[PDB]
């Protein structure tokens, strides 16, 4: 079935860069939009930005344009987020959410990943 | 405000959206989605253009719309109705092009005729 | 942006009861709202989208309603698996914004 | 469609002109 | 197949128009000289 | 009760209670069975005039049809500017050649 | 809907392109490039532009009692003045050119020699 | 497909053939005089 | 019994009903009353003719019938069927007509030639 | 091709006509 598998906890010293991998499987990876969301401040969910795997372009939330840079490895069916200048306010659980390619199906996240718990200390 | 910029050469049609400057651009034709990895005909959308290949008058013609990522298909500025015939390499005659060929041909004809005139004179 | 809020952070209901969760919007969002269900262990799934259409695999137990700026998810009879946090997310304008979520 | 048989009418008139010219010339010399 | 007729036909139209201009040019060169002589 | 003409891909037909009679117009490709008679290609410009009588449902009436069809594939949009230009240039060229023969004398 | 009221419904057998406005109103006025060159519509609403061979272009609005419609681009490349630059056509064009120049050059050489 | 315009495209070509032949004839006649 | 006479010149099409010339006639199109009431300039019923403009194939192409004024319209005896692409500034030509035109043009050319040659002598 | 055949042979026949008429003018008068 459709399934997104992510990386592990990976404690990071402050000030470093931390690459999160979302391995997509079970479907045509080049045809579906991938989004990334953050669950910090206990339970509040926020959105960072969406990367179009086929073209590699990205559109960002204004808050996180200086905080994340997204890359895609089309051969290995993986999506990467680069978290740079990792401060203490960046410690949360990060999800990679799949959504439709086009404007009629990209505004809901049908398939979600398990989530990676980033702890910065 | 800014209309579509459609440049048609040969059997491939390329049309551009110079209205949404710096966002991802998607496309829809006849309210059906075109572009984005679809294996048919490899119509490969790029940064701000949509390049049809071996354009078909009857299969591919209708309303074309250009909506940025983060905007619904119905929220774009305006549709475009494109009804064209393509060949293998036909090129149009605009008024300026026809004026150019008339001028250049009358010039070369007169020049060569007078050159032969002068050469034969002496 | 569009601040997306919920009436109650937590609510309690007995087993087998029909429970509703309210979600509000700062502006009209043209029914472009999706309800998400998060199990306490971390896995999260999409329940409904476009405020009325269920998602493939989600039981018909979940039903959404409302229009304009007030939207609601009306769960049917509550089983033990139905305890979770439910999130409402806009889809009208960028960026997509979630809400605080309700613990049922 | 009238078809390009119309273009063949110029063909016909100029052809008869050419052949009558040829006959007249071959009357003026040779023959 | 009807389209190909249109293409060759308009190409012919332009070609014969060009030939007509060349005829006018030769006409001009001839009339200037014949008027100068007489 | 008016005779129904059904248009095929390139053919038309005439239906009426009695045998389809011909008095004027194009005869067409006659068919023995009643209510069925086709006039061949529609582009051929059928102009037949067909007399008939009442039907079983519609009795004591008579509907005689001039099916008039103008499917011209040789029609031309006479463009006044182009046609007038052709005529005037033909006249001036003919007169120039005429004065050439004049000076030939 | 998105306020895209302006639509086009043409028919192939009768060569002509027609603008149909999806406005539930009477006396609708038309526009082109944001300027009024459109008559108010009485009864029949279908605006007429002409034949497809003329290659119509430009913006076309539709204003009624309720504000105005969103613009619609109409772009036509109906090849009327299109020639086929295939292998045969270039060769034929150049050949006709060369024979014309050759004949004119022979005539001009003869006049230069005589006069 | 509109064959309708194609007919008078051909007709205008034929008129061009009229004028091309007549222009060739008049230029030929003028050259003939000038040489005679 | 007398056939209809229809005139096609440009877009305007004219239908004449000579079977009831003496009596004033009103026209009907597909069993419904059309023209004769001076409603619009496009459709005009003359004393014997029906003046129709901007003719089109999709509509105004159907069953036409003329009935005299003061007579029973339902007991109509004669019916026309009309269908065509009536087109602006359009005419009918055939190979014979253009051949005749070029032949007469060449004939007038030869006539002027003979006139000027005989005048010269 | 058939129209192009027409035009080609019109060109050839035109060149033939001019050449032979030139010769006739040289010859008979
Ligand atoms: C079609 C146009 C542009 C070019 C045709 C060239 C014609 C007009 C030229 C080519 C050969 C020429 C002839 C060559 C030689 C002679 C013999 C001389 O004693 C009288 C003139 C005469 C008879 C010339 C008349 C003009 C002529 C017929």
């Amino acid at each position: 079935e459709v399934q997104l598998q992510q990386s592990g906890p990976e404690l990071v010293k402050p000030g470093a860069s931390m690459k999160i991998s979302c391995k997509a499987s079970g479907y045509s990876f080049t045809g579906y939009t991938m989004n990334w969301v953050k669950q910090s401040h206990g339970k509040n969910l926020e959105w960072m930005g969406l990367i179009n795997p086929y073209k590699g372009v990205s559109t960002y939330n204004q808050k996180f344009k200086d905080k994340a840079t997204l890359t895609v490895d089309k051969s290995s069916s993986t999506a990467y987020m680069e978290l740079l200048s990792l401060t203490s306010e960046d410690s949360a659980v990060y999800y990679c959410a799949r959504s439709g390619y086009y404007g009629d199906s990209d505004w809901y996240f049908d398939v979600w990943g398990q989530g990676t718990t980033l702890t910065v200390f | 405000q800014t209309p579509y910029k459609v440049s048609i050469s040969g059997t491939t049609v390329i049309l551009t959206c110079p209205q949404y400057p710096g966002s991802e651009i998607l496309w829809q034709h006849n309210d059906k989605n075109i572009g984005g990895d679809e294996d048919d005909k490899n119509i490969g959308s790029d940064e701000d253009h949509l390049s049809l290949k071996e354009f078909s008058e009857l299969e591919q013609s209708g309303y074309y719309v250009c909506y940025p990522r983060g905007s619904k298909p119905e929220d774009a500025n305006f549709y475009l109705y494109l009804r064209a015939r393509v060949c293998e390499n036909c090129m149009e005659m605009d008024v300026m092009s026809v004026a150019t060929i008339v001028i250049v041909d009358i010039c070369i004809t007169g020049g060569l005729l007078l050159l032969v005139y002068y050469w034969s004179k002496n | 942006d569009i601040q997306m809020t919920q009436t109650t952070s937590s609510l309690s209901a007995s087993l087998g009861d029909r429970v509703t969760i309210s979600c509000r919007a700062s502006q009209d969002i043209r029914n472009y709202l999706n309800w998400y269900q998060q199990k306490p262990d971390g896995t999260v799934k999409l329940l409904i989208y476009y405020t009325s259409r269920l998602h493939s695999g989600v039981p018909s137990k979940f039903s959404g309603s409302g229009s304009g700026t007030d939207y609601s998810l009306t769960i049917s009879n509550l089983e033990q698996e139905d305890i979770a946090t439910y999130f409402c997310q806009q889809g009208n304008t960028l960026p997509w914004t979630f809400a605080g979520g309700t613990k049922l | 469609l009238l078809d390009p048989k119309l273009c063949y009418l110029l063909d016909g008139i100029l052809f008869i002109y050419g052949v009558i010219l040829t006959a007249l010339f071959l009357r003026v010399k040779f023959s | 197949d009807t389209l190909l007729l249109q293409l060759t036909n308009t190409s012919a139209y332009y070609m014969y128009l060009l030939l007509l201009l060349k005829s006018v040019v030769y006409f001009a060169i001839i009339t200037c000289c014949l008027l100068r002589r007489t | 009760f008016k005779i129904p003409i059904e248009e095929l891909e390139d053919r038309v037909f005439v239906n009426c209670n009695t045998s389809i009679t011909w008095v004027e117009g194009t005869v067409g490709t006659l068919l023995s069975d009643i209510t069925r008679l086709d006039l061949g290609k529609r582009i051929l410009d059928p102009r037949g005039i067909y007399r008939c009588n009442g039907t079983d449902i519609y009795k004591d009436k008579e509907s005689t049809v001039q099916v008039h069809y103008r499917m011209c594939q040789s029609c031309v949009e006479l463009d006044p500017a182009t046609v007038a230009g052709i005529i005037v240039t033909d006249v001036i060229a003919t007169l120039l050649l005429a004065l050439g023969v004049f000076c030939f004398a | 809907k998105g306020n895209h009221l302006v639509k086009v419904y043409d028919y192939q057998e009768d060569g002509s392109v027609l603008l149909t406005c999806d406005a539930e109103a009477k006396n609708i006025t038309w526009f082109k490039d944001g300027k009024m060159i459109g008559f108010l519509t009485e009864d029949k609403k279908k605006w007429n532009l002409g034949s497809n061979a003329k290659d119509p272009r430009g913006m076309y609005q539709c204003k009624g009692s309720q504000n105005k419609s969103k613009p619609l681009q109409v772009y036509y490349r109906m090849c009327q003045n299109c020639i086929e630059l295939n292998a045969a056509t270039i060769s034929g064009f150049l050949f006709a050119e060369i024979v014309s120049i050759f004949v004119l050059a022979v005539g001009v050489y003869f006049i230069a020699g005589q006069d | 497909v509109h064959t309708e315009k194609v007919n008078m495209m051909s007709l205008t070509v034929l008129g061009l053939r009229m004028l091309f032949a007549k222009t060739v004839a008049v230029n030929f006649l003028l050259t003939a005089k000038l040489f005679f």
